[PDB]
RNA sequence: UCAAAGAGUGCU
């Protein structure tokens, strides 16, 4: 089904010679080579590279684009189909790619840095959806949830939502110490600017992260107490009393990331 | 009515969504049976939706028994929750029927289904095994299944190196 | 010259009401070696439709 | 000078790649594509010559069947593969469709099963319910076990019983609501939480026949009478509402599922009637294609298809649109087809006969069920049009049309097209000399009366 | 269709979702 | 007359998608057009143009000169992967000179008049003086067709697998090569053919004759459809462009006439060759192609309505109006066999007496190749599925006829003898009631549409 | 090697 994909190339290829950017024979230049793109991509042993090559390709036809509206044209935008065709292809391969390599995590990231430096164009709604695929295929790669979590708490500045997304990584993830320090920072982080607000308030007119952290602490034993155990329990009692040595020295340490942790907050007792 | 199905390996639990219902009146027919072999028809039918690999061996051996006596795990709770949604019922197809109960008290919106239909589906899933994880982390299968194997017997004959 | 009864058909075909509506259309060419991939979808799309596996339900009120 | 050639770039047409695909350029220029009319032709007669080829419509049959002829088939509006069935023995059967096995098996009743019905009790997942009557004057109410869901884990049996002072010939239950009508002697409104018959419909002493709830105006309910009758009724004022009588007995009736207004009658002269409920003066349509009487109808879920089960042991298939049918099914291991239904899913055929076996078809003979590459769905779909597009060319319905019949049916037809060309001549020498004969459209010949003018 | 971003359970079903619950009716 | 308009909506979508493939057509055809108006396009000599191709197109570019059996017929495949000559003492040979493989040799020291390629390259048919032979691609000969016999001029249809043959006999024979039996058996009277060419788009055979009129011939048919003289003088060729739409012949006594097939008209006239062009031919884009002797003369845009688009050797003081030949080109010590357009190639080749040589011409080939069609980069894969579709799809031979779009259009003992005469009385009375009957319309017809004498009307 | 003809495997 090449050709379905190509035909749907011609309305806007068609565009770009009424509006008199393109010649006959640059646009022919131009098709030639997404013909042969799309072919590959269509094709057995077709890599995500593919994808990338692609991707970048239209890129470039879409700065040209642009670029020459403003030499010949002398518009900011000429409204027609071409404006935000380019846009939506692009979007287009990268789902195909998505779908087609699941498990290449680097492909994903350029998904999200694309469709979330275009804001105008993309709503957050589809930056949303597109983790809630992306989490539900890697649930247990801790370095999705911060990054949702990462994202809505800067750019959309939703805290309650950002706590959710760390409230099911860590039902995922309960053994990845970073996470519950991410966890914590963020929570600190949250009570630091909510006290600088009440400062700023009074100007114009924390025990959670603790419990955060003694949570933390028992369900890290836990698992660390699974691992290295293997299948089955341990019958010598001297090796059991062992295995709670690297535990205590273990949670020791994961304890004491957070001392360090705390020494930033100044605002915090 | 089946939208959701249920599947288990020995890395992880996976769970499938029905793109297409296959029919249920000429399920018996050859030409349907066929289908279920062939990996291009299949892979029509369901899509892998997700998949949760288990922490570590441990792990894999806890949950290998409450799915043994029909329990419901905290890793499957969890795996379940995120993919099934509130919603009249979603429908679930799981393998096995004693899990049905369980998973309904822990989710009251979800219906399990055990007939026939969603057996061949669930055939399917494990015919076809890695093939359908299109390209997901999955190890091998077939070692897992040896690194379970006498882990989940001689955990019941309680064996020892004594 | 003149016409061969093989291939004349006896009676102008269901829906089309007159014989210069027959015509029109059989000037069209359906195969795809005359139509390009999307068109043929649209022409070759039948009106009843129906999905494997489900009930179809008496239409509720409008 | 200024010179260019045609310039081929051999990377372009043949990949460097092994594994990919090559060019395929197009130029739809209709020079490069003679003949496409003999083209399209020639395809169209290859796919009508396919179409007869795999024309396989029967599929199987379910379990060992009844013990008597079966005359009474019930199919779940809410389900696919469960189906209820009742034979003359007093044995009525709960059918698992996908598995061509049985559910549970009741005998029911001393006499014959009269009428069955699936319905979805209101009682003021895990089971399903039938209605079953017969002539020894009892209605029984029954409860199966299902495996459709494993949220549970029985009761299974009898639930209740409603007893009649006369037999009952026929039932149906109300969508919408837990009422049930049963057509006897005399035709009744039930309740499920009430034993006595909660109202009673009658328009006169004539007995009733046969029943069909309304499938979108479920307030309405049509009738059949001993008398050549079918009476119309609605819930809502609770009282028969239009009587038509017909130069025939009707056997059976089906609402339209698309048009709520409109319904098929099957009948004793050989036709089936398509009648819009408005104006019953005339008919809709009419199917003469068999040579006996028409004993079942029904509509598809669809709402493009009809079909009749007719005592000269055939099934047809009916567009709606069309008066002649476009499909044959028979066997010599058909006896007195009784009843025909649908799948819900519009696919396949159920009928009943009384052999005692119940069996499936396909709707469409050729169709397979598997699902298909969109490939092979265009190239399937492809034939489609180019068959409804030459239709009419000789060689095309020469081939499409032709179906094998047995010698019984078709020797019958060639007596009836004898009778009616007999008739054709006698009224055609009337109308030289006699001055007034009116012009009876065949529409409204089988209407003998209609009680409200209008 | 089930989100992470909007918790879908209606009660917290992690004890964490227990604990820090507790201090959200307890703060305000 | 609102179904028609959304039938006829269709036709504005479906004509729009023919204009969108076009917009995606790969690649364009080659031109040639002065800069300067003083340099002319017919002083412009081969080797020069030779120079200006890439290394490739002269490689593509063959030159085969051989004497042994000379002068040479050449042929060119549908697809034009595969070409076959024949010499004019008769050997034939078939080559990939794309490839660089012979697919068969054929040394016969017998005279041909001709050759033509049959469904496929593996198998193609060759006219040996008093026989017509079919070869394989490994060169042997599968069968020989018995009833044609003086065979000059064989054409093979690729969607009808039917194959013509012309002869000086004026017995002609249609052979379906799929069936292995003659269609149809048909003696024109005309006397010989010097000519034979098809219109693909109507499927319809011409043939030519001393009297100088060109006759189209069918299948089913017993006889010639039409009866159309160019000339005074014997027709050379004829040329039917791919369209149908146009058709040249030059007569015998130096004239070249352009025709149309559509509305049956003799489109221009020229009498300013110098002496009778040997052969002729047509491009795909239209370009014309004139042979006498050594000399070829092309016209680019010959087939036009314009008088001005009529070639026109030389010109008036370089008149605007006179067309010359958009390419001259002579072979010294030369004559040419015969004229061939390399399928999907912007090349023309050319037959003489020195052996075969292909001369580069812009614009000769169209430039996109249906791939659906045929395809020059076929596997051998997909070709044995693409003849067995083909045999699929295969078009009877009553389909030909003279227009395709009018197709489909709608419009004992003792008691015996007491039998045998109880059935005839039975016939009489039939015959009379319908008399009866014919009366009785008659009369309602009629009713529908001296004093003394009115005194005795009465009586 | 080409060159034509077979019989399976992988996969869209």
């Amino acid at each position: 089904k090449t050709r379905y994909y190509l035909e749907q190339c011609i309305p806007e290829m068609d565009d770009l010679v009424e509006k008199g950017l393109f010649t006959k024979n640059e646009v022919s230049l131009i098709m030639k080579k997404r013909t042969d793109f799309e072919h590959r991509l269509n094709s057995r042993g077709s890599s995500i590279n593919d994808y990338i090559k692609y991707i970048n390709y239209e890129s470039n036809v879409n700065k040209l684009r642009a670029k020459r509206c403003k030499r010949i044209l002398q518009v900011k935008k000429t409204n027609s189909l071409s404006d935000w065709s380019i846009q939506q292809r692009i979007g287009f391969i990268y789902q195909r790619g998505t779908n087609k390599f699941p498990q290449d995590l680097k492909f994903w990231a350029m998904y999200l840095n694309y469709m979330k430096a275009r804001g105008n164009q993309t709503s957050y709604k589809k930056i949303h959806n597109i983790y809630n695929q992306l989490l539900k295929l890697h649930p247990t790669n801790v370095d999705i949830w911060i990054s949702c979590a990462k994202y809505e708490y800067e750019v959309h500045a939703n805290f309650k939502s950002c706590r959710n997304i760390f409230q099911n990584g860590l039902r995922f993830n309960p053994d990845v110490p970073k996470l519950w320090y991410e966890y914590v920072k963020f929570e600190l982080n949250f009570i630091t600017k909510l006290i600088n607000r009440r400062k700023v308030m009074g100007l114009i007119n924390g025990d959670i992260a603790l419990t955060i952290f003694d949570v933390c602490m028992k369900t890290l034993g836990k698992h660390y107490i699974n691992k290295h155990k293997g299948y089955y329990a341990i019958s010598d009692s001297k090796m059991n009393i062992e295995l709670n040595k690297e535990t205590l020295n273990y949670l020791f340490s994961e304890s004491l990331r957070y001392i360090k942790l705390f020494d930033e907050f100044l605002d915090l007792e | 009515p089946i939208e959701y199905l249920l599947f288990e390996e020995p890395t992880g639990y996976a769970v499938f969504k029905v793109k297409l219902q296959q029919d249920d009146i000429g399920s018996r027919l050859k030409e349907v049976q066929e289908q279920i072999n062939d990996f291009g028809a299949f892979t029509k039918l369901i899509e892998l939706v997700s998949f949760a690999p288990f922490k570590g061996a441990a792990e894999a051996l806890e949950n290998a028994n409450d799915i043994s006596e029909g329990l419901v795990s905290e890793s499957l709770k969890a795996i379940l929750d995120l993919n099934l949604p509130k919603a009249k019922n979603i429908t679930l197809a799981i393998s096995d029927k004693n899990l049905g109960p369980s998973i309904k008290e822990e989710f009251p919106y979800v219906d399990c289904i055990s007939n026939e239909l969603a057996q061949d589906l669930i055939r399917g899933v494990r015919l076809h095994g890695e093939k359908l994880f299109k390209g997901l982390q999955s190890g091998d299968l077939e070692r897992a299944q040896l690194g379970l194997g006498h882990a989940y017997s001689r955990a019941k004959v309680k064996f020892s190196v004594q | 010259n003149k016409k061969n009864l093989k291939y004349q058909s006896s009676a102008v075909p269901f829906p089309f009401e007159n014989r210069e509506q027959y015509e029109r259309s059989l000037r069209m060419p359906i195969g795809q070696e005359w139509t390009s991939r999307a068109s043929h979808q649209e022409l070759i799309k039948p009106r009843i439709m129906t999905k494997p596996g489900q009930v179809i339900d008496p239409l509720k009120a409008p | 000078m200024k010179i260019k050639t045609i310039k081929r770039s051999a990377d372009d047409y043949v990949p460097v790649k092994s594994t990919q695909e090559s060019q395929m350029p197009r130029n739809l220029n209709p020079e490069l594509h003679p003949f496409e009319r003999a083209r399209e032709y020639t395809k169209a007669l290859n796919a009508t010559k396919l179409e007869r080829m795999f024309a396989k419509p029967f599929v199987g049959q379910l379990g060992y069947g009844h013990r008597d002829g079966v005359y009474a088939i019930a199919k779940n509006y809410g389900s696919l593969n469960k189906l209820a069935t009742g034979s003359a023995d007093g044995v009525i059967k709960y059918w698992n469709m996908s598995t061509r096995e049985e559910f549970v098996s009741f005998k029911a009743h001393y006499g014959l099963v009269t009428g069955l019905c699936v319905t979805q009790p209101r009682f003021h997942k895990s089971q399903n319910f039938m209605l079953s009557c017969s002539d020894d004057k009892t209605v029984k109410l029954w409860s199966i076990n299902v495996d459709d869901y494993s949220n549970k884990n029985n009761e299974e049996g009898l639930i209740r019983t409603f007893d009649g002072e006369s037999a009952f010939q026929g039932i149906d239950s109300h969508r919408e609501n837990s009422t049930f009508a049963t057509g006897g002697a005399k035709i009744h409104l039930w309740d499920v939480n009430r034993l006595k018959p909660v109202s009673d419909l009658s328009w006169g002493a004539d007995n009733i026949t046969s029943l069909k709830f309304n499938q979108n105006e479920t307030d309405i309910l049509a009738s059949t009478g001993s008398d050549n009758s079918i009476v119309l009724y609605d819930l809502r004022t609770n009282s028969p509402t239009q009587k038509i009588v017909q130069t025939m007995r009707t056997n059976a009736i089906c609402w339209n599922p698309m048009e709520a207004f409109n319904f098929v009658t099957a009948n004793e002269d050989h036709n089936a009637y398509y009648y819009d409920m408005r104006n019953l003066s005339r008919s809709l349509n009419v199917f003469k294609d068999h040579v006996s009487a028409v004993m079942d109808v029904d509509f598809s879920p669809t709402g493009d298809e009809i079909v009749t089960g007719s005592y000269d042991k055939s099934i047809r298939i009916y567009k709606t649109n069309h008066g002649h049918s476009r499909e044959i099914y028979h066997t010599k291991r058909m006896q007195h087809v009784f009843q025909v239904k649908y799948s819900m899913d519009s696919k396949y055929i159920i009928s009943g006969s009384d052999d005692g076996n119940v069996r499936l078809w396909r709707s469409k003979a050729w169709e397979r069920s598997n699902v298909k590459t969109t490939r092979e769905k265009n190239k399937l779909e492809y034939d489609e049009k180019l068959k409804e597009r030459f239709r009419h060319m000789p060689e095309i319905k020469r081939i499409s049309r032709h179906r094998h019949v047995p010698q019984v049916i078709k020797k019958a037809q060639e007596i009836k097209n004898i009778e009616l060309s007999s008739i054709k001549r006698r009224e055609a020498n009337e109308r030289r000399t006699r001055k007034d004969m009116p012009y009876i459209s065949e529409r409204k010949k089988q209407i003998v009366g209609t009680v409200h003018k209008y | 269709h089930a989100s992470a971003f909007t918790r879908t359970q209606d009660v917290p079903q992690t004890e964490l979702q227990e604990k820090v619950d507790q201090v959200l009716q307890e703060s305000n | 007359r609102a179904g028609l308009k959304k039938i006829d909506e269709q036709y504005k979508k479906a004509v729009s998608s023919a204009a969108a493939t076009d917009y995606l057509l790969p690649e364009s055809n080659g031109y040639l057009e002065p800069e300067n108006e003083l340099e002319k396009t017919f002083k412009v000599q081969q080797s020069e143009i030779k120079s200006s191709v890439d290394v490739s197109t002269a490689n593509k570019a063959l030159d085969l000169s051989l004497k042994e059996f000379g002068p040479y017929h050449i042929k060119y495949a549908k697809n034009g992967t595969h070409l076959l000559i024949t010499g004019r003492k008769g050997h034939v040979a078939s080559m990939d000179w794309r490839k660089g493989q012979l697919r068969a040799e054929l040394f016969l020291n017998e005279t041909c008049h001709s050759a033509t390629y049959l469904q496929n390259e593996q198998y193609f048919a060759v006219a040996q003086k008093k026989y017509t032979f079919i070869y394989d691609h490994e060169g042997t000969e599968l069968h020989r067709l018995k009833q044609h016999i003086e065979a000059r001029h064989l054409d093979f249809l690729p969607y009808h697998y039917l194959l013509v043959t012309a002869g000086e006999t004026g017995w002609l024979k249609y052979h379906d090569v799929s069936t292995g039996q003659l269609v149809s058996e048909l003696r024109t009277k005309a006397g010989p053919t010097m000519a034979m060419a098809q219109n693909p788009w109507n499927a319809v055979m011409h043939l030519g004759h001393s009297n100088g009129t060109v006759s189209l011939w069918s299948p089913s048919m017993p006889e010639p459809l039409v009866k159309l003289l160019s000339a005074r003088g014997p027709v050379n060729s004829i040329a039917i462009d791919r369209s149908g739409y146009y058709m040249a012949t030059t007569g015998a006594d130096r004239s070249m006439k352009i025709w149309d097939i559509r509305n049956f008209k003799q489109l221009h006239s020229v009498e300013s060759l110098p002496t009778p062009g040997t052969n002729v031919s047509i491009s795909d884009t239209g370009l014309l192609a004139l042979s006498r002797g050594p000399h070829v003369t092309l016209w680019k845009d010959a087939l036009k309505l314009s008088g001005d688009s009529k070639p026109c050797f030389g010109s008036m003081g370089g008149n605007p109006h006179r067309n010359t030949p958009y390419m001259s080109h002579l072979f010294a010590g030369n004559k040419v066999e015969n004229l061939g357009f390399v399928p999907f190639e912007d090349l023309l080749g050319v037959g003489h007496q020195t052996g075969i040589t292909n001369l580069i011409v812009p614009g000769a080939g169209e430039a996109n190749y249906d791939a659906l069609e045929l395809n020059p980069f076929e596997t051998k894969k997909q070709r044995q599925e693409q003849e067995v579709r083909t045999l699929l799809n295969k078009l009877p031979a009553d389909t030909i006829t003279l227009d395709p779009n009018s197709i489909g259009s709608v419009d004992s003992g003792l008691r015996s003898f007491l039998r045998k005469k109880t059935q005839n009385v039975i016939d009489e009375r039939k015959l009379r009631v319908q008399k009866q009957l014919d009366k009785e319309k008659n009369i309602r017809k009629r009713n529908h549409q001296d004093v003394i004498e009115e005194a005795l009307s009465r009586f």
